[PDB]
RNA sequence: UCAAAGUUUGAGCUC
RNA sequence: UGACUCUAGUCUGGCACGGUGAAGAGACGUUUUUUCACUGACCCGGUGAGGCGGGGGGGCGAGCC
RNA sequence: AGACGGACCAGAGCGAAAGCAUUUGCCAAGAAUGUUUUCAUUAAUCAAGAACGAAAGUCGGAGGUUCGAAGACGAUCAGAUACCGUCGUAGUUCCGACCAUAAACGAUGCCGACUGGCGAUGCGGCGGCGUUAUUCCCAUGACCCGCCGGGCAGCUUCCGGG
């Protein structure tokens, strides 16, 4: 039977696209398959922040970001836990929850 | 039976005269042991130069190499060398959903120092827009990219390093080209993200000294 | 190791290169140009037990140990470039990286404009590994 | 030089045709010894480079 | 931010 | 040839041909010695041994009185 | 020195299909659109026959940076001639010669007609208050609200089928 309609992936029009090495491991995977993530993030998050800021020398001098973009395999991100399984019904539910978390 | 950090001899730092402050900081080499000299230490060093030392109270992520090409006495004597823009800064502006552009060019001024540019921009959201894209047409870019050389050549050939200096340390280039694309495609975020000394021609003592007073 | 400076007015600045990886922890002092050092010195000198040097614990202490040290020799301002293994490789500061950041969050150096400094490639050579993956 | 007889070679002679004796040599040698593989610091089926 | 976990009288299950 | 006894050749250290200066430790005003030069012995290569090194003066450009 | 042209990169485009993304120049082509442009049946599908056809493989050169079949060793383990590691060959790169095989998957042959919506989108075309740059208007550019053709996709229902 088939499992899902898009088969993890988006190839409808085009046909091939460049694989990709894994952070975690090194799988491969099409980059088009494969999980994209745009981190941007502090190099020093909230408690660090709190934490350093004792450590700055001036008050409220605003620290750099560290823009990174990650892409992980598969069997990574369960066992790193980002994706949970769902439901048939629920699959198809393609939205994502709004911007609470 | 000696302590080697004793031997070292400091020098002072000094920016040119165009710039306000002078006295950048302070640049240590072992003292005249043997063949070299202190100063020959000193004499190959670079400099990573922020804004809020350019600008008096101002955000740092514009920076200026300065290799100090020959010390004059007590001090270590500066030279343009290269402008770059901070990668947190490009890497936080380059964000989805717009045509970025970038162009670079190598060209020489009238004194004997020979550039080489690197432009960039991206397009601008309108407030009201609704389509999510806000992409530009690819002859829209290729006519970006060429009036991007026109400018800095145009800008940089007619008129000294002074005048080339004093301009980038506003947005003055990058402002014209926002006033040069408006018509076509509104880019906002413009800036000059890389500038490179190349060739110096040979040292003349008294033009580095007439810029040093 | 003496700055002249008076101490508050102006500080006499040096620069901290702290390499963070998953299995070891730099830290190298040095002048503004930076071709010149003042002291470096790592983990694997202080802590010998291969597993846990760059344990967060141990790069943690390490991080102490370190930053006072170079407070000892007494330079008040640093620069400071943390930096990660990079390149085609990682691009995530592994378990040292953040116990030594919150150590030196603590240590008490007079800090100078931060920036990050990872040298990541436009486009890469093959990472160390298969095609099919470290696999386990 | 096997197929010579035994006075025209070091490795000469023998009912069948071999060389009888190791052909790695030194260099503190006479003229008329050195003879074979000079100073031959490997000796095999080169693998790799 | 993943080292491993094998078998089970021949001596009678069932609309 | 793994017999005995020798030999040309080749490797290695010493003395002599074999100088003139530099810095350091010491060494057993002196050295044992480690480095850094110089050149006059000595050595090599090329040429039908053909314009070398200094000092003026002259000029094409850069900067000054 | 040789690979690679990130991020910008989309349930986006083009190509017979594999697939195709550093700048600039040269060469020619083409789907699609507008058209009161010419010819007036010139067309559709096809045994035989033919062009192209990822990777590995093969033969010569050129090149030999990384990785890395084979192989060795070091580790765990009852055994591991594997999964982990350090090395590391052919190959991986270019030119010139063969080859014609993949889950070559939409696992869905090509043309042609008809029968429900809905919003979004890409191209060409058309129409229409006003904003906004050219600035000093026009006519263009970016927005904005629509209609038209076909196009990659999406959602939707007792259409009916299965
Ligand atoms: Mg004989
Ligand atoms: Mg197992
Ligand atoms: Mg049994
Ligand atoms: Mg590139
Ligand atoms: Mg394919
Ligand atoms: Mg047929
Ligand atoms: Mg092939
Ligand atoms: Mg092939
Ligand atoms: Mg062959
Ligand atoms: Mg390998
Ligand atoms: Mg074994
Ligand atoms: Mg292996
Ligand atoms: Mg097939
Ligand atoms: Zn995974």
């Amino acid at each position: 039977t088939k499992k899902r309609r898009n088969n993890g992936r988006a190839k409808k029009g085009r046909g091939h696209v460049q694989p990709i090495r894994c952070t975690n491991c090194a799988r491969c995977v099409p980059k088009d398959k494969a999980i994209k993530k745009f981190v941007i993030r502090n190099i020093v998050e909230a408690a660090a922040v709190r934490d350093i800021s004792e450590a700055s020398v001036f008050d409220a001098y605003v620290l750099p970001k560290l823009y990174v973009k990650l892409h992980y395999c598969v069997s990574c991100a369960i066992h790193s836990k980002v994706v949970r399984n769902r439901s048939r019904e629920a699959r198809k539910d393609r939205t994502p929850p709004p911007r609470f978390r | 039976v000696v302590d080697p950090f004793s031997k070292k001899d400091w020098y002072d730092v000094k920016a040119p005269a165009m710039f306000n402050i002078r006295n950048i900081g302070k640049t240590l080499v072992t003292r005249t042991q043997g063949t070299k000299i202190a100063s020959d230490g000193l004499k190959g060093r670079v400099f990573e130069v922020s804004l809020a030392d350019l600008q008096n109270d101002e955000v740092a992520f514009r920076k200026f190499k300065l290799i100090t090409e020959d010390v004059q006495g007590k001090n270590c004597l500066t030279n343009f060398h290269g402008m770059d823009l901070t990668r947190d800064k490009m890497c936080s502006m380059v964000k989805k959903w717009q045509t970025m552009i970038e162009a670079h060019v190598d060209v020489k001024t009238t004194d004997g120092y020979l550039l080489r540019l690197f432009c960039v921009g991206f397009t601008k959201k309108r407030n009201n827009q609704i389509r999510k894209t806000s992409y530009a047409q690819h002859q829209q870019v290729r006519q970006i990219r060429k009036k991007m050389m026109e400018i800095m050549t145009r800008e940089v050939q007619t008129n000294d390093l002074k005048e080339v200096v004093n301009k980038l340390i506003p947005d003055s280039i990058g402002k014209d080209i926002e006033k040069a694309c408006q018509s076509i495609y509104p880019l906002h975020d413009v800036f000059v993200r890389k500038v490179k000394m190349l060739k110096k021609p040979k040292f003349e003592l008294g033009k580095l000294m007439e810029l040093h007073g | 190791s003496l700055g002249p400076q008076v101490a508050e007015g102006e500080n006499v600045f040096g620069v901290c290169h702290i390499f963070a990886s998953f299995n070891d922890t730099f830290v190298h002092v040095t002048d503004l140009s930076g071709k010149e050092t003042i002291c470096r010195v790592t983990g694997g000198m202080k802590v010998k037990a291969d597993r846990d040097e760059s344990s967060p614990y141990a790069a943690m202490l390490a991080a102490q140990d370190v930053a006072q040290r170079c407070k000892e020799l007494g330079i008040t301002a640093l620069h400071i470039k943390l930096r990660a293994t990079g390149g085609n490789r990682t691009k995530t500061p592994g378990p040292g990286a953040q116990s030594a950041l919150r150590a030196l969050a603590r240590s008490g150096m007079k800090i100078g404009r931060i920036e990050d400094v990872t040298p990541i490639p436009s486009d890469s050579t093959r990472r160390k590994g298969g095609r099919r993956g470290r696999r386990l | 030089g096997v197929a010579m007889n035994p006075v025209e070679h070091p490795f000469g002679g023998g009912n069948h045709q071999h060389i009888g004796k190791p052909s790695t040599i030194r260099r503190d040698a006479p003229a008329g010894r050195k003879v074979g593989l000079i100073a031959a610091r490997r000796t095999g089926r080169l693998r790799g480079t």
